[PDB]
């Protein structure tokens, strides 16, 4: 149990969601993309 | 990039995939993820996990496949 | 029409991960179906013209589809 929620907590971080929503509320596509890395 | 997999890799994967997938019924669902992440301390809302399963939806069929699962598991190492 | 000239390599991972929200399928390029999904999550309704118009500015190589070393050089000069 305990090493089966590890396993889901690493592979969550791996969809990067916050970075992701960040993308979607900055949204030309390409330059809105470089301003959320900027 | 899932062909660059060890089978130690595969069966990891795998063992990782049913974890998610609760009703064994071979796909991922919003709901599914969403139950994951709550039991985690997260709170999604409903938005944010139709974005995570859109990530790696790449057939646009709405769920996450085992194949889709493990091109998001081999691109990420 | 140069990169950034500070460009870091967690730009870059940031890079490739923008990349892999367009490349679903991993096969290492975005095509202007790809791109359609893409920018329809974002409430855009772009044509298939209009997607041919964006593809084609990145497409270095003119062949009608975008891989990641198109993908970032054109990033990374947006990024200044
Ligand atoms: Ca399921
Ligand atoms: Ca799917
Ligand atoms: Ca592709
Ligand atoms: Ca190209």
């Amino acid at each position: 149990t305990t090493k089966g929620k590890v396993m889901e907590r690493r592979i969550l971080k791996d969809f990067q969601i916050g970075f992701v929503e960040n993308l979607k509320q900055e949204m030309d596509i390409f330059s809105s993309l470089a301003k959320v890395i900027g | 990039m899932a062909d660059q997999l060890t089978e130690e890799q595969i069966a990891e994967f795998k063992e990782a995939f049913s974890l998610f997938d609760k009703d064994g019924d071979g796909t991922i669902t919003t709901k599914e993820l969403g139950t994951v992440m709550r039991s985690l301390g997260q709170n999604p809302t409903e938005a944010e996990l139709q974005d995570m399963i859109n990530e790696v939806d790449a057939d646009g069929n709405g769920t996450i496949d085992f194949p889709e699962f493990l091109t998001m598991m081999a691109r990420k190492m």
